[PDB]
């Protein structure tokens, strides 16, 4: 109301001074000596004050730009955008905020099921039949149901009811319906009952999973023919003792559009096609859920670390590239690490499409319980009792007994003694579910067998062979390592994140859609560290970058198949470049400008990796690796790092395209989903062909790191597991700084997703020994008959078998247990082992003391690092961090200048030379 | 992403920010870092 | 202390 | 009714799609469009044809 109102904006505290300086002296002296014990904090106003004066700029200014490419090209292989970024001036660009608006159609193939179990009849038993006909030596024989119940049958139908006087009869598209039937429980009588039956001619499929496609508004499905009209015959039947005749049955027969599109045959009876009794017996299972989306982060649509494919920022008048990439980067896990040191790694952004690889950790670490089962949980008939009897009402004589017959019926349905009941193990049968459909279902395939009359695909990495694979479930069943908090022997080389209980795989394929034909509208992020956070001063300048088209690296399945030969498709209609500018004032941003293109204010960044990348290739089933760096001046040497990978899911990055690379699951090299660092034995490292690296007696066992040890004589082992004490020391110290003040659990904030011991789970069970138990006998899997009469043989199929005593597993517990041996191991996820180039083993500092030392400094010394692993029976490969220091300092002299200077140590990726 | 500093050079932790008894809740008065 | 500023919705 | 149209203050018309009138619209190639009372227009729905 007053024209300047700041007389009642400092009376009211809105702009002024803080309560340290309009309160007297004297208070506020009193409110910091109680300020412990009596608050006085919140009892007085504190005004924040926005700046006006140039901080924001007055003129037309958009936040965001939209960039059309001004070059793109569409490779069958790739895709390539060209952009112009032009920054105009007194503007500023942080390159964070820019990001590629990918929109496009991804196909997701025939081999995509973003759920588990059947959409169809998934309350039906799976051995259930559909109203099926066939042909035996030839007559037809029927097998069908007539829930339906109705009025009167003549050849017209069955009457459904009246209009007025006229019989109303059924209308043979779609009445009677398959889901109408009697509402009572009791067995009443039904004279003239109808439903509706498959011909002959339709396929005979079980009921779970069957689907064909509704032909008319009313639902009603059936094969409409041209003549269009659906051909519905009605078949009329009666008592077999009736053969005047009235018929009490009338089934509609009908060819449907019978398909199974998320199931499959576990067990088929006859080899022979055609319909036939011995079909009724072929029992249906649901696929195996896929889940196929975008990885996370976007990992897989950015040529990152491919010099043939390499992105471009330049200035247009220069066009010389200010992005130096190299093969030895790894760009994708660099960022993958970084995000969880600087933010809750766990927390879901669908906008860079940031859902973390994380398996389920009842899945992979088997926590078996057993089974909260004490009670008998029973199943009950629908008017709670099925079998009385007929009784007569009867009166006492005035001993005597005569019969009442005046007032009470002489026929009461009275039942003598407990009810009829059928008893069911719930809490078995939900663990039983669990333990197959998430272990048993995702073992080696050595394990599995194939399904018997089961046309199969031969090609390992389909996932047609996949689905059809059968396992027994008595491998992984309800008693697998009772008590013991043990993951799988067979299940630690298997990779946890290729699993349907991915939570972040889960999410990405969520987050698309449910269906397999999907028009994307995506926002992926830039990751090269020397343009993620630059922030760029005005000039034009080009902005080119090569994308992927290869569904076995944009993608990602549950399972890892081969997304090529299973249809999976992704086209790219177009690419926007969008960039969000901050609307800084005209002399603000000029100020900036001008000081940030001094050659002393030079914006420098380093790759949160820092690191050197060598893949040293591991035969099959070879223990020992021996790798040798030839000659290097090791000054600025931070460490190693090392992880066992896989050839078959680690592609050769640096080739734009390989035709040999069939996986399409979690790839452990770029998203750090590493799982094989349990697979490691020990490590000798020896500088210069002489010198045994750390030296100095540092270790229990000077000369080597001793990762693990199966013979443990002089009792050097952690944790109660299998890992040594050098090596948890080793470890501990690398990551937390901990272990020469005593062992204790690292702060939260240390403790990152990837960091040791977050993922450290040391575990410990009993086995039987075949060389102190006497009684021992080797029973295969073939001859193992826990669960005899109660569970399909071999098979997730149907029971076989009667009620017997057990013979597997020998008893670990009782007064009858047997004698057992300890196996102890560790599995550690996520994370690489780390082996600092420090004296100590400390961080303190990322220079350290080592690569600051003159003997390394001054010198050349070779590296021979001798690793020694786990044998697997599959090539592997090694993945080594020769952490260095990958920086760039970024110079802009000029307006549209930008130069940069790259320069890595110890591994540097240019000499002389070049 | 870096606790509080003075600086007297030498680069010395500065107190601020810890966690206290308060009668009062802390989010309200000051930063707890 | 008293040189934190009052809480209000959305600054 | 007997009352006088429109006794009421006029706001004066937004100048974009979906308020000026409730007909059915219509596609850049003809395909018929839902007016703006529709619950189909809540959601965003994107066609596209696969490779």
């Amino acid at each position: 109301a007053t024209p300047s109102m700041m007389p009642q904006w400092s009376y009211m505290h809105i702009s002024g001074q803080d309560a340290s300086e309009y309160l007297s002296p004297g208070l506020v002296q009193f409110a910091r000596a109680t300020e412990t014990y009596f608050s006085l904090n919140n009892k007085f106003r504190n005004p924040t004050v926005a700046p006006t004066h140039d901080v924001t700029t007055d003129r037309s200014q958009r936040l965001t730009l939209r960039f059309i490419p001004v070059d793109r090209e569409d490779t069958a292989y790739s895709y390539k955008a060209r952009f112009t970024l032009a920054v105009g001036d007194n503007r500023v660009l942080d390159m964070a905020s820019t990001y590629f608006d990918i929109r496009g159609v991804l196909d997701r193939g025939p081999t995509f099921k973003p759920y588990s179990g059947t959409a169809y009849n998934a309350l039906a038993p799976k051995g259930a039949p559909n109203p099926c006909e066939w042909d035996e030596a030839q007559k037809t024989h029927v097998f069908g149901q007539a829930p339906y119940s109705g009025i009167n049958i003549t050849k017209e139908g069955i009457q459904i009811g009246v209009e007025g006087q006229t019989p109303k009869y059924a209308d043979k598209t779609f009445q009677p319906e398959p889901q109408i039937g009697e509402s009572q429980w009791y067995e009443t009588e039904i004279n003239h009952a109808a439903g509706r039956v498959l011909k002959k001619t339709t396929p005979m499929k079980p009921c779970y999973g069957s689907y064909a496609k509704p032909t008319n508004e009313n639902g009603g499905q059936g094969i409409l023919v041209k003549q269009l009209e659906s051909q519905v015959e009605m078949q009329f039947f009666s008592t077999t003792e009736a053969t005047n005749l009235t018929p009490k049955v009338v089934l509609y027969s009908e060819d449907v559009d019978i398909e199974t599109p998320d199931t499959h045959i576990s067990y088929m009876p006859t080899i022979k096609e055609g319909n036939s009794r011995e079909l009724m017996g072929q029992q249906s299972m649901p696929n195996r859920p896929n889940y196929i989306a975008f990885r996370d982060n976007f990992i897989g649509l950015m040529y990152y670390n491919s010099t043939g494919n390499m992105g471009v920022l330049a200035g247009q008048a220069s066009q010389l590239n200010a992005v130096v990439d190299l093969q030895d980067r790894n760009t994708e896990l660099s960022y993958q690490l970084l995000l969880d040191s600087i933010g809750d790694r766990t927390r879901y952004f669908s906008m860079w499409n940031q859902a973390v690889d994380s398996y389920d950790p009842d899945v992979r670490i088997i926590e078996n319980h057993g089974t909260e089962d004490e009670l008998p949980n029973y199943c009950f008939p629908l008017g709670g009792v099925i079998n009385t009897e007929t009784l007569t009402k009867v009166k006492p004589k005035t001993n005597g007994w005569e019969k009442d017959a005046t007032e009470f019926s002489d026929k009461n349905e009275i039942r003598v003694g407990n009810n009829f009941a059928m008893e069911i193990n719930l809490n078995a049968n939900l663990w039983r579910n669990f333990l197959y459909s998430n272990i048993a279902l995702y073992l080696p395939d050595k394990l599995k067998y194939s399904p018997s009359n089961v046309k199969i695909s031969d090609n390992p990495n389909t996932y047609d062979y996949m689905n059809k694979r059968v396992v027994a479930p008595g491998l992984v069943d309800c008693y697998i390592n009772l008590g013991a908090r043990w993951s799988l022997d067979y299940m630690d080389n298997v990779n946890p994140f290729n699993h349907h209980r991915n939570a972040g795989l889960r999410y990405r394929s969520m987050l698309l859609g449910n269906g397999r034909y999907v028009p994307f509208h995506i926002q992926v992020p830039q990751k090269f560290f020397a343009i993620k956070n630059l922030l760029l001063l005005p000039g034009s300048y080009t902005y080119e970058w090569n994308f992927r088209k290869d569904v076995n690296m944009v993608l990602q399945s549950s399972l890892g198949n081969d997304l090529r030969v299973d249809g999976a498709s992704i086209k790219f209609d177009s690419i926007c470049l969008y960039a969000t500018f901050f609307p800084m004032a005209h002399n603000t941003a000029s100020t900036l400008e001008a000081m940030l293109r001094n050659d002393t204010n030079d914006q420098s960044f380093n790759d949160y990796l820092s690191a050197a990348n060598m893949l040293y290739p591991i035969p099959a089933n070879a223990t020992n690796v021996p790798i040798s760096i030839p000659s290097r001046n090791w000054a600025a040497f931070r460490g190693w790092a090392f992880t066992r990978l896989k050839t078959k899911e680690t592609p050769s990055l640096g080739s734009g395209y390989d035709p040999y690379y069939t996986y399409s699951g979690s790839i452990p090299y770029l998203d750090g989903t590493f799982y094989l660092n349990h697979t490691f034995k020990k490590v000798a490292i020896t500088f210069d062909s002489s010198v045994s690296w750390p030296g100095n007696d540092r270790l229990l066992t000077p000369n080597e790191f001793e990762i693990k040890r199966s013979v443990d004589g002089e009792g050097y082992n952690v944790a109660q597991c299998n890992m040594t004490k050098d090596w948890f020391l080793v470890q501990m110290l690398a990551n937390y700084n901990i272990g020469y003040q005593g062992f204790y659990i690292p702060e939260s904030y240390k403790d990152r997703m990837y960091s040791f011991f977050r993922n450290f789970q040391p575990m410990s069970r009993q086995v039987v020994d075949d060389t102190k138990y006497k009684d021992y006998q080797q029973v295969g899997i073939l001859h193992q008959h826990n669960n005899s009469g109660f569970v399909g043989y071999l098979a997730p199929t149907m029971r076989e078998g009667q009620a017997y005593p057990a013979n597997f597993p020998y008893p670990l517990i009782g007064k009858t247990a047997v004698d057992s041996i300890t196996q102890k191991k560790f599995l550690c996820d996520r994370t690489l082992w780390r082996i600092p180039f420090s004296s100590n083993f400390m961080s303190m500092g990322a220079l350290t003391d080592l690569g600051q030392n003159l003997l390394y400094a001054n010198s050349a010394h070779a590296l021979d690092m001798t690793f020694e692993v786990d044998p697997m029976d599959e090539p592997t490969l090694l993945y080594v961090l020769f952490e260095v220091f990958d920086v760039v300092r970024v110079h802009r002299p000029h307006r549209g200048v930008i130069e940069t200077v790259y320069l890595r140590t110890p591994f540097s990726a240019g000499n002389a030379t070049t | 992403p870096r606790p509080p500093v003075e600086e007297p050079a030498v680069e010395t932790v500065s107190p601020e920010g810890r966690g206290e008894k308060r009668p009062r809740p802390d989010r309200e008065e000051t930063l707890v870092t | 202390g008293l040189r934190f500023p009052s809480k209000m919705f959305g600054g | 009714d007997g009352s006088i149209v429109s006794s009421y203050l006029t706001t004066r018309m937004p100048p974009w799609a979906g308020v000026r009138q409730n007909v059915m619209g219509s596609s850049i190639d003809g395909r018929p469009v839902l007016p703006a009372n529709s619950t189909t227009l809540t959601y965003e729905t994107v066609s596209g044809t696969p490779l």
